[PDB]
């Protein structure tokens, strides 16, 4: 188990249960000690979050003709934050908030992480990403990091194989239940979580 | 005994032979016990829908001779007695008045040792105010003998004082028109006994025994059995002086022929003098039956006393011979019960208890039935006759013959007899009887009037209100029983029309009630019945409202996550009148948008243009909040309506100040920009936008909060009226009016009590007015606090912060920027 210790962890609209900053710091330290590194944040809905943390990330019936299929995440919690919520209303019409996830990969896979400046949708992107990774898309045991769109923040796409080898845990950064759709307020990020949130240095040239 | 629908109906035709009454008695004074004894004796049973026991049918027959002693028209030797249930504690003010209002007679239970206790004294006044004939019973006599071992004369003197105290109240508060209504033991209107052992007697009972042993007409025998009348054992002569020619004392008649027999049985039996018991018993002709014979001690005495003086008969005797029938009392009670012209065609029909006139059926309360979550109306037919299928005018509290407000011309599905716990269908039911109706639950909240005359006013309405102003959060102490709470809450709401159970966004389970005590009770019944599972209840909280004072400083704007949709709007105030109009059905969400617009336009100064663009009300789709669609030429607009509305139901149920409900908030949608493709304009996108724009607009439109306020009506002797003002002046109370009942020294002060200041009110009022005051409060209105909710130190801000912390939110209130587009 990689969740540090202290009682069962669950996801609530009310906030994540049993997940202090201190606990986060323990679980992180321990993930590093087993040779894992943090590569970004992933935001999504309560049900989803639970699944990923207890059962891990799993691709399921992708569109095999979908050359950019993968597990999207972001170095910047703010960009991930925007996906931390229901994507469709419940029968009554409520759209509740979600949760912010910290994605970790076995350190032994950094050789597969690359970076570019092109925006992942652009025509050149496909060809340049393929040049960097050494084979046609989709990504597989590799990951690409680039701008979400011209000038935008950066988003990272772990390919499904790599994705299913991650280890994800809660963030101490809470989604706001009373402001679903607002933008993450920088001050609600714990300084201590900030400290353990640097990103690896990705390669710009192929291997 | 068991009766067929015919029998009951037939019995219900002879109103002259019916007795509508209640039992005024403190719970610790055998109220429940004596009551039972009548049930186990004359309780009527019919020869799968269950209800909450509200009334009990009692049958009693008397001799043609007895029927003559009745100083009020009668017919037949048969009698129907409707024992209407009453509350346990006085605090239930509103429902105490309810039972009294439909009764004519009253069995007032007083204690031997303690006499008339304060609470009972209070209820009695109230009863008297409605013109209820009292009849007394001095209970718990046993304690006097057994514990105190009082002498025959001491006990006599006690009864004397007690009866005196009661009549001090009776004469002081009963109406001069009613005539002397004081109780007199010699006139058979006072019974003595013990609910425990189950015995009781009336002077008239011993007067019928000793009737001939002295060759007298009981008229004079019972007359001598009380007061100063002496029978010299030696001279064997009746006198009027407590001494014989020589100066020696003489035992009173009461002490001689009534208290003595009893006192001996007690002394014999409780001392186990087996030699005397049998002899003593045979003399009074009390035949023990086989098995009883071996009993001894209390066991025995208890059996002997029951056979000797059956408590049930003593009480049934006073009810039939002295309590008024539905004909004698309506004549002098009608004017008081009709809020119309004292000569009106119906007020007359009330006086005359005329079964031929236009219906005049009073609904005192709504009772829970097993048949779904439906409720059956309970009440009394003061005029005309109600019948199954009959279509009636259901005149609610706010009704007035002039307008059409609060009216529901519907048809009475079924008429049923409220046989305690079971109902029994009956075709019709003539004036003078207590009956139950089926199929009104969705027209009458609790109280109301049913008529047929299109020019009929309502009958003295009892103010009640369904406004949840006090609520708490319920949690299970042990998470395993969680599903048992989810059920009880569902059950609870089902048993009471005015309780409310719902779930906040935070997911908490909420229980909101009409008041401190009404919620208090609800919680008890939940942790003991509906759920029976241990619960964690949060401290009581007052329900506030979020509102705006002006138009949004500037236009509010928000965009969906796509960043492809935008909603521009402004929020502005709704006039209390309009808000009230909404709350009171005038301006209705189910109307024709056209018809409804005409109303708002005409009667309320609204542009018929705005009013025809109402998209929805809120919360719960009918609250005093609205969304007006003031957009101009926005393609696809209609495709996001359901979402905008949805968004609006949440924004208005839990506003941005501190999660409370919105009130009087007009939201005007100035503009909208949407993605051309529908995929990017779904609920997931618009709902959050609209929801956030509203918050923005609201926070910009000068935010304020409203607190609920009660309208307390208080009955209180001129002497204690002082304590009223004393307490009101420490709770931010505002006196509205003070009046005195013509004859009596009974004032009735009306004031405004802020609900967030009413906690423990009745308790403090009790100490202050010596227990003499009788409170009755209802929700009256919403009051906007002046202070700024945004300023933590202000008086509203104080409320807000506290609340926010309680809810574990960010201490500070969100700026509009947080919800506006982060541009």
């Amino acid at each position: 188990e990689f969740l540090g210790d202290g009682g069962d962890v669950s996801f609530s609209t009310r906030g994540t249960q049993n997940w202090t900053v201190e606990r986060l710091l323990q679980a992180h330290r321990q993930l590093e000690e087993r040779g894992y590194v943090f590569v970004g944040y992933h935001g999504t809905f309560l049900e989803a979050a639970q699944s990923i943390v207890f059962g891990g990330v799993r691709a399921r019936s992708q569109d095999l003709d979908a050359i950019w299929r993968g597990f999207y995440i972001a170095g910047d919690p703010a960009l991930a934050y925007g996906y931390a919520q229901d994507q469709e209303p419940d029968a009554r019409g409520r759209i509740r908030n979600g949760a912010l996830l910290r994605v970790y990969v076995p350190r032994s896979s950094l050789p597969g992480f690359y970076r570019t400046s092109l925006t992942l949708a652009a025509p050149e992107a496909a060809g340049e990403v393929e040049r960097l990774i050494g084979h046609p898309l989709p990504l597989r045991l590799d990951a690409i990091t680039g701008p979400e769109e011209e000038g935008g923040r950066l988003e990272t796409i772990l390919g499904w194989p790599l994705a299913e080898r991650t280890v994800v845990i809660p963030s101490a950064i809470p989604t706001d239940p009373r402001n679903v759709g607002g933008d993450l307020d920088p001050s609600s990020i714990p300084d201590k979580e900030q400290a353990i949130s640097a990103l690896p240095d990705y390669a710009s040239q192929p291997g | 005994v068991a009766f067929t629908v015919d029998q009951m109906r037939s019995l219900m035709d002879k109103v002259t032979n019916v007795r509508n009454m209640s039992v005024i008695a403190h719970v610790d004074h055998g109220k429940s016990t004596l009551t039972d004894s009548l049930v186990q004796r004359a309780g009527i049973i019919s020869a799968g829908i269950t209800i909450k026991s509200t009334a009990i049918s009692l049958y009693s027959e008397m001799s043609d001779e007895d029927v003559k002693e009745i100083k009020q028209k009668t017919d037949g030797n048969s009698f129907l007695i409707n024992l209407i249930d009453s509350p346990g504690h006085v605090d239930f003010s509103s429902e105490v008045t309810a039972a009294l209002r439909v009764t004519d007679g009253a069995l007032v239970v007083v204690d031997t040792i303690e006499g008339v206790c304060v609470q009972t004294e209070t209820v009695l006044r109230q009863a008297l105010g409605e013109r209820i004939k009292p009849v007394v019973v001095i209970n718990k006599v046993d304690r006097a003998l057994l514990e105190l071992q009082v002498s025959k004369e001491d006990l006599y003197q006690t009864f004397a004082r007690t009866v005196e105290s009661v009549n001090v109240i009776v004469s002081t508060y009963a109406d001069e028109v009613l005539g002397d209504v004081q109780v007199y033991p010699a006139r058979g209107t006072v019974a003595f006994g013990s609910g425990l052992h189950g015995w009781a007697f009336t002077i008239r009972q011993f007067a019928t025994r000793y009737a001939k042993k002295f060759g007298v007409d009981k008229a004079k025998m019972m007359d001598r059995l009380w007061g100063d009348s002496f029978f010299n054992p030696k001279t064997k002569k009746w006198t009027n002086k407590d001494t014989d020619a020589e100066g020696k004392p003489l035992e009173r008649a009461f002490n001689m022929f009534i208290l003595d027999p009893i006192f001996r049985l007690f002394t014999a039996i409780m001392n186990f003098k087996k030699d005397e018991i049998p002899v003593l018993l045979e003399k009074l002709e009390i035949v023990l039956k086989g098995d009883e014979k071996d009993l001894e001690g209390k066991a025995l005495l208890k059996v002997v006393m029951r056979k000797f003086l059956p408590a049930a008969d003593a009480l049934l005797e006073m009810i039939v011979l002295h309590l008024p029938s539905p004909v004698t009392a309506q004549a002098y009670r009608a004017e008081q019960l009709y809020e119309g012209p004292a000569d009106d065609a119906n007020c007359i029909a009330i006086k005359n208890c005329d079964p031929k006139a236009d219906l005049m059926l009073y609904v005192s309360k709504m009772v829970p039935t097993s048949d779904k979550g439906r409720f059956y109306a309970f009440g009394r037919v003061f005029a005309g006759t109600v019948k199954s299928g009959q279509k009636v005018r259901i005149q609610g509290p706010n009704y007035v013959p002039g307008k059409k407000d609060d009216l529901f011309i519907k048809a009475i599905q079924r008429v049923v007899l409220m046989m305690g716990r079971f109902v029994e269908p009956i075709d019709d039911c003539p004036a003078g009887n207590i009956i139950g109706l089926v199929g009104i639950d969705q027209f009458l909240l609790k109280t109301g009037t049913l008529t047929t005359s299109e020019t009929a006013h309502n009958m003295k309405v009892m103010k009640f209100s369904v406004s949840p102003v006090v609520q708490v959060a319920v949690e299970v102490k042990n998470a395993n029983d969680l599903p048992k709470l989810v059920e009880g809450l569902k059950r609870l709401s089902k048993s009471d029309p005015c309780v409310l159970t719902y779930m906040s966004e935070s997911g908490e389970h909420i229980v909101a009630g009409t008041g401190e005590l009404h919620l208090e009770i609800c919680l008890q019944d939940l942790e003991h019945d509906h759920a029976g599972v241990p619960l964690k209840i949060s401290p009581p909280v007052v329900a506030y409202r979020e509102t705006v004072e002006s138009e949004s400083s500037q236009t509010a704007l928000s965009k969906s996550p796509n960043k492809h949709n935008r909603i521009y709007l402004k929020a502005e105030p709704i006039d209390e009148e309009v808000s009230l109009a909404i709350e009171n059905g005038i301006i209705n969400p189910r109307d024709d948008f056209k018809a409804r617009a005409r109303i708002m336009a005409d009667d309320y100064g609204w542009d018929v243009t705005d009013a025809r663009k109402i998209w929805c009300f809120g919360p719960d789709g009918n609250g005093p909040n609205l969304v007006i669609d003031q957009t101009k030429a926005v393609q696809y607009l209609h495709e996001i309506k359901d979402s905008v509305v949805a968004a609006f139901q949440w924004a208005t149920k839990e506003g941005p100040i501190f999660g409370e409900e919105m009130r009087s908030v007009r939201v005007n949608i100035l503009d909208v920009t949407l993605h051309a493709d529908a995929i990017h304009r779904g609920g997931g996108q618009i709902i959050p936008t609209m929801r956030r724009a509203t918050y923005a607009g609201f926070l910009l439109a000068d935010p304020k909060i409203q607190e609920p306020v009660f309208l307390v009506e208080i009955q209180c002797p001129e002497q204690a009226v002082g304590g009223i003002y004393s307490v009101l002046n420490k709770k931010r109370g505002q006196v509205v009016s003070e009046e005195q009942r013509p004859g009596t020294p009974l004032f009735t002060v009306k004031a405004y009590l802020p609900v967030n200041e009413s906690f423990g009110f009745t308790g403090e009022l009790r100490q202050a007015t010596g227990g003499q005051a009788f409170p009755q409060m209802v929700f009256d209105h919403w009051s906007t606090l002046g202070s700024d909710p945004l300023d933590p130190t202000s008086k509203a801000g104080e409320i807000v912060l506290a609340a926010r912390k309680r809810h574990g939110m960010k201490e500070e209130v969100p700026g509009w920027q947080e919800y506006y587009d982060k541009l």
